[PDB]
């Protein structure tokens, strides 16, 4: 992010079962799966490298990112639900008490 | 003494909305339609006056350029629009008479004294109320009519 | 960097080189003749003090007894004058590392005395030194006797050392080849005759630092397990041993200059360094001079690392840049500037690094080079060497013209101390006794006051963190003369000793209200009862518990506007422990526009609580949580009330103020329903803003008032309408909406209408105006807040320079981003000065850099071109070219505002007033006459209109929340309040409150300029004319006609008020 915070986002997405279907298995081909993961990496990076950590968590609370992932990936394959299951801040390089009390 | 440069716009009218017109450079300060109708009324033997077009004023005090010189959506010179060919020819004769009165045999003091509208505190701060709080009634009506 | 440094050092030595004709034959011919003269000087017999007096009372020549003079009840020896044993040269002449100095330089002549004259006890009790005084008396007496009275001679000290009296010859005239040599001013301006001791006469083990070599007291001086009872005298021991080992050090320097090729130019660069630092070999400036630099070069060539390794970037075959930069690095970190005071020591060949004891040592001669090296100048050298190592380690910008200037010892808080030390038993709180008289060489009171300012300005946290309210200290004995005439024995003075206190401050510790102590236990500790605390402080020490759950015997200071807690501690500690001796520094710069709050003036609280905290609660969270057709994405206040750069810090209420309408840009999410025309775009923006205002005016936060209003600063677009909102704390904000298609819509507008051919520059102008006011000010306020946290004086410095531009009527034509980028240059690229911890220091550095900033060839690129310069060689369009990694073209803040810039406009007035303020702060000094620097001259204006407006008394100041004009009673207190200023009508009388000069001048300045252009007080950015409606100003419209109007032919694209001829 903008504040030099390196972080890892692990997102998980389950395939949609389409209404009015009879086939029990909703499998996607491996090309579709790799394309969907590519779109997922693109969407997460594009909506996590533009903002700050406070804006990132203000995005994480109402789950906008999974919504935008579903909205942009339903054209290649519909997804039942997209969650961000892990967010790990790896390195914090600064101690800005100004920004800290600005949050608080 | 403020001097007006008045020419005819007749050699350059292709458009219908700008016929019977005077092209006037170096217009006085705060020059509005009331002062221009007072001008043509102070002129002897002159008819009636309609409207000042192209009044996006560019003199009285400093600037880069005017206000609406460009049409962003898609030379301070006045364009005086008369009523009829009789009115425009009589205001031409009268302003030629006023031009010749600099050497008038009584004296050169018979010209009209240009009375300006002094920009008051209240109208200055009315422009401030235009900057800050215009009328929300007209704002809502205009935005709904342009949004529909 | 390497080849650039090599070529520019070559050009520097080509500039500062010397002439061989000036050397031979001026210096060598008169050296040969003065050698023949000192050879024909004849000897004189063994005389006591009484015979010496009977010899020199009848002569115009007299001796020189240093304090103290020997009495006949103590002087048991007898003094004589033999033939001079050895005549030699010391300095830089025989090394030929001299360069072209304009001021002065003196080649040291050394008259090494014979050996049979002195006795093996003469090193004790000042005996050899008085013998040296009588020797120089006879030498210079017969010198004038043989010179018959043709040349100028005077007495001096060698490097201000009080215990080494010398003679100084200066030529009176000049000829071609005769014995008059005035016209050569470096090696021939002065010649320094110095008596010196032979090699290894007195015991060098006795000449160690650890022994005291004058014996004053004898009872109680023993049975103390060795010799700690005798007070060791490092200065006097080092004087004896340096006089005795001047010649061997000439041999050492000679062999190192032979071994290293670039040694000469290394000392050249170092002498340029010390002369620009102000440092030298004098005892009043730390003693780090040319010989100390050369001997550091020598020891660092012959070692210096811990394992006696020959140091890596100092092989004797290397170049001058490598040697100089390596001495810079080793003086910067290892054991050579402040570590030889606190932590480390040096040793000679084979040189190594040893981490105990403060000495700069030579064991072959038993000598400390650092005997003039006090801790203050030592740490001064440490910061200079570390900062210059950072510079000479940087690899981007050329850095030869930055050579340091001594702000750390001459800042704006240079305290004049007028104190009189007579009589010493009453006129000083510390007794000057025989022990201190032996120990210190007449810098005793200077050393005592050095230590008392350190222990008054030192802080100590509970967690072991040692910080102080100072970083560097300097005590200067002003008007100190190093020369006295032949006829007087000491240097006579009757005007006293003025002390100049110069401090470089810690900025985060300059305004901490607590003066911390030690933790107080059940019994008082040695530090609790020592000379740092309760006994040194007196009544001011008090027990205070902190939130860190630990009691401490602290002291508390009170926050005041026009001065500092440093001023309070300095006046109290000097009036207490030195004497009543008066302290003055009355430089009035904290007296700017003072806000209206509780406990005036506030710290960084009216910038957080008033705008930032009020915009967090309630504005940000409400507009984040509120529900819309299109959800919110981004809210960025762009304001100086965020980035700490408003001229007046915001208080509660003032709708009358300039910077109070607080610009906030807001971005939505991505959508396409926005249309493709500017009018439909911006009216749908107003529709979204309208439903925002509807929810805010319906909700329980309905006490917050809201309204929509147009904009005019962005030209030719009649549909910019922002939400001006007033919080119940009187907190006023401008809310605008920014989408992604507006930059491309103005790209379209710049692209079309190519056929007319004359609209492209104004289309680029409006494009980059949008660019400045919708994304670049957001990024600007982000970066400048993150830098203003780490730079504390940047906020009062931008306040100061904005107030100067406001009283000189310039900040309407100049936008504030340029002002903050200029102070951001002078704080973040502060070379070759320090980062200003003082606001007046930052302001004087701004004024000096603008007085010297030749805007033709040098642009300002800061760390937070060759096409624009070839397109404008005359610079009719841009005067200042300021770039950053933020904005690279240098055009977002000058060309787009579009300032008229011939030689007779506001910008030329800016640089000319900068040169004028610099010149008057040069020839008048720092006093109460800075009202010159803050009153405009109003000269070179064609038509000047004096405007005063329709206001009552105390207006507008009490409603801009500033308090000059004492007709408003109680400005020191909270007599003024603004919850009655929150109006009942947003219609008049709320816009009644504004002042005519601002928007009169604005609409003025939006109709003509093709005829003339004026400066005034109105549209000065983030500024109302309140403080300039006082004795500090007026309202003026000063207009100058453009140089394109003298006469012209009639044409319709004329516009100007013109009359026919």
């Amino acid at each position: 992010t903008t504040d030099h915070y390196l972080l890892r986002l692990f997102a998980i997405a389950f395939t949609k079962r389409r209404p009015n279907q009879i086939k029990k298995t909703t499998y996607a081909q491996s090309s579709q799966i790799r394309a969907i993961r590519r779109k997922m990496v693109e969407i997460i990076q594009r909506e996590a490298a533009s903002c700050t950590l406070h804006q990132l968590v203000s995005k994480l609370i109402p789950e906008v990112i999974g919504r935008e992932i579903e909205k942009a990936t339903q054209g290649i394959y519909p997804l039942q639900n997209v969650h961000i299951r892990k967010v790990k801040l790896l390195k914090q390089p600064k101690f800005d008490l100004g920004a800290l009390m600005a949050l608080h | 003494v403020h001097y007006l440069y008045v020419r005819r716009h007749a050699p350059k009218i292709p458009t219908p909305t700008d016929s019977r017109s005077l092209f006037v450079t170096n217009v006085p300060v705060d020059s509005t339609e009331a002062h221009l109708r007072a001008l043509v009324t102070s002129l002897v033997g002159t008819g009636r006056f309609e409207k000042v077009t192209f009044e996006d004023e560019s003199k009285q005090e400093h600037s880069l350029e005017g206000k609406s010189i460009i049409d962003a959506a898609q030379g301070s010179t006045a364009v005086v629009l008369l009523a009829d060919e009789k009115s425009v020819e009589q205001v031409l004769k009268a302003i030629a008479k006023v031009h010749k009165t600099k050497k008038y045999p009584v004296w050169g003091g018979d010209g009209l004294p240009d009375s300006k509208m002094p920009p008051l505190g209240p109208v200055w701060l009315k422009s401030h109320n235009r900057l800050s709080f215009p009328d929300p009634s007209m704002l809502q009506a205009s935005v709904d009519a342009f949004s529909t | 960097r390497a080849r650039a440094f090599v070529l520019e050092t070559e050009e520097m030595l080509d500039s500062v080189d010397l002439d061989y004709s000036e050397a031979f034959d001026g210096a060598d011919a008169l050296l040969h003749r003065l050698k023949g003269s000192i050879e024909t000087i004849p000897a004189h017999d063994a005389q006591p003090l009484l015979d010496a007096a009977a010899k020199l009372e009848k002569k115009h020549k007299l001796k020189v007894p240093f304090p103290s003079p020997p009495p006949p009840q103590n002087s048991n020896y007898k003094v004589s004058f033999a033939t001079p044993a050895q005549f030699n040269v010391v300095g830089s002449y025989v090394a030929k590392t001299m360069v072209r100095t304009q001021s002065a330089h003196g080649i040291d002549m050394i008259v090494v005395l014979p050996e049979s004259i002195l006795q093996e006890k003469d090193y004790l009790d000042l005996r050899y030194f008085y013998k040296r005084a009588y020797y120089l008396a006879v030498v210079a007496a017969h010198l004038q006797k043989d010179l018959k009275g043709e040349a100028t001679l005077s007495y001096e000290y060698h490097n201000g050392n009080s215990l080494l009296p010398v003679l100084s010859v200066k030529p009176n005239g000049e000829k071609d080849e005769d014995e008059k040599k005035k016209k050569k001013g470096v090696l021939d301006y002065r010649i320094r005759i110095i008596p010196c001791a032979p090699e290894s006469f007195f015991p060098r083990q006795k000449l160690h630092l650890g022994a005291g070599l004058v014996r004053k007291h004898k009872e109680g001086e023993q049975q103390a397990n060795g010799q700690p009872a005798t007070p060791a005298t490092p200065f006097y021991n080092s004087t004896l041993v340096a006089e005795s080992s001047y010649l061997q050090y000439l041999k050492l320097l000679r062999q190192t200059e032979k071994k290293c090729a670039a040694f000469r130019n290394a000392c050249i660069l170092g002498r340029i360094w010390l002369q620009q630092r102000g440092f030298g070999s004098d005892v009043s400036k730390g003693g780090f001079g040319y010989f100390e630099w050369a001997v550091l070069l020598a020891l660092l060539l012959q070692g210096g690392p811990a394992d006696t390794k020959g140091a890596a970037p100092l092989s004797p075959s290397l170049s001058s840049t490598q040697l100089f930069k390596a001495l810079i690095q080793f003086l910067s970190v290892t054991n050579f500037a402040e570590k030889p005071c606190v932590l480390g020591q040096a040793k000679p060949d084979l040189a190594g690094f040893i981490e105990n004891g403060p000495i700069l040592w030579d064991s072959a001669r038993q000598l400390n080079i650092a005997f003039k090296m006090g801790p203050w100048s030592a740490d001064l050298l440490h910061q200079h060497a570390r900062w210059t190592r950072k510079l000479l380690a940087d690899g981007a910008v050329d850095q030869f013209q930055p050579t340091f200037i001594l702000k750390a010892d001459l800042p704006t808080h240079t305290y004049d101390l007028v104190a009189r030390m007579d009589p010493e038993k009453v006129s000083e709180a510390a007794p000057d006794k025989v022990a201190h008289e032996a120990r210190g060489r007449h810098w005793q009171v200077g050393h005592k006051v050095y230590r008392i300012l350190r222990r008054a300005l030192s802080d100590k946290n509970m967690e072991g963190g040692e910080r102080a309210r100072l970083i560097h200290l300097k005590v200067s004995p002003g008007f100190s003369s190093s020369s006295w005439s032949l006829n007087e024995k000491p240097q006579p003075q009757k005007a006293g000793t003025p002390i100049e206190i110069g401090v470089l401050f810690d900025p985060l510790n300059m305004a901490r209200t607590v003066d911390r102590g030690p933790s107080a236990g059940p019994s008082a500790e040695e530090k609790e009862t020592c000379e740092k605390f309760r006994r040194f402080w007196g009544e001011k020490s008090e027990l205070r518990r902190f939130g860190g759950d630990t009691i401490r015997e602290t002291l508390v200071w009170s926050a005041q506007t026009p001065f500092d807690l440093c001023e309070e501690i300095m006046r109290y500690i000097l009036g207490l422990h030195l004497r009543v001796g008066q302290l003055q520094d009355d430089i009035v710069f904290y007296g700017r526009s003072l806000p209206a709050l509780l406990s005036i003036k506030p710290s960084d609280t009216a910038l957080f609580n008033v705008a930032r905290k009020t915009f967090t609660s309630f504005e940000r969270d409400l507009r984040d949580l509120e529900d819309l057709p299109l959800r919110i994405r981004h809210v960025n206040p762009i304001c100086p009330e965020l980035r700490h750069s408003s001229l007046k810090t915001p208080s509660f209420g003032p709708s009358k103020s300039g910077p109070r309408p607080m610009e906030v840009v807001i971005s939505f999410e991505a959508s396409g329903k926005w249309p493709e025309s500017l009018i439909a775009i911006q009216r749908t923006k107003i529709a979204f803003l309208l439903m925002i205002g509807r929810l805010l005016e319906r909700f329980k936060p309905g006490e917050i008032r809201t309204h929509v209003g147009l904009d005019d600063a962005r030209y030719e677009t009649e549909n910019l309408a922002f939400l001006d909102v007033i919080y119940a704390s009187g907190a006023c904000f401008r809310v605008r909406i920014q989408a992604d298609l507006e930059e491309s819509l103005l790209e379209r507008q710049t692209k079309d209408k190519t056929t007319e051919q004359y609209l492209r520059q104004r289309a680029s102008t409006q494009l980059a105006s949008f660019r400045r006011t919708f994304v670049h000010l957001p990024l600007h306020t982000q970066y400048i807040t993150t830098a203003t946290t780490r730079f504390p004086a940047l906020s009062p410095t931008i306040r100061l320079v904005k107030h100067w531009f406001s009283v000189h009527k310039l900040s309407n034509h100049f936008p504030p981003e340029l002002l903050e980028l200029f102070v951001l240059h002078t704080f973040l690229a502060p070379y070759p000065w320090d980062v200003p911890s003082s606001p007046t220091t930052g302001f004087l550095r701004t004024l000096l850099f603008l007085a010297r900033w030749d805007w033709r060839t040098d642009p300002l690129i800061i760390d937070t071109l060759d096409a624009w310069r070839k397109l404008d060689p005359g610079m009719q369009h841009t005067v200042l070219f300021v770039a950053t990694a933020h904005e690279q073209s240098g055009t977002m803040w000058t060309s787009v505002d579009g300032h008229p810039r011939p030689s007779k406009v506001v910008a030329a007035r800016m640089t000319a007033l900068a040169k004028s303020a610099a010149r008057v702060i040069r020839e008048q000094g720092v006093d109460l006459d800075v009202r010159r620097l803050f009153v405009p001259s109003l000269k070179e204006y064609d038509v000047l209109l004096y405007l005063n407006t329709k206001v009552l008394k105390s207006a507008l100041r009490t409603y801009i929340t500033v308090d000059p004009a004492t007709e408003m009673n109680g400005g020191k207190g909270q007599e003024i309040k603004f919850k009655n200023l929150a109006p009942e009508t947003v219609e008049p009388p709320l816009p009644v409150a504004q002042h005519p000069v601002d928007v009169l001048l604005k609409q003025l300045s939006a109709v003509y300029d093709s005829a003339a252009g004026a400066s005034g007080t109105g549209p000065l950015v983030f500024f109302r004319s309140d403080t300039t409606a006082t004795e500090e100003g007026d309202k003026v419209i000063g207009a100058v006609w453009n140089p394109t109007l003298v006469k012209r032919k009639w044409r319709v694209n004329l516009p100007t008020s013109y009359k026919p001829v």
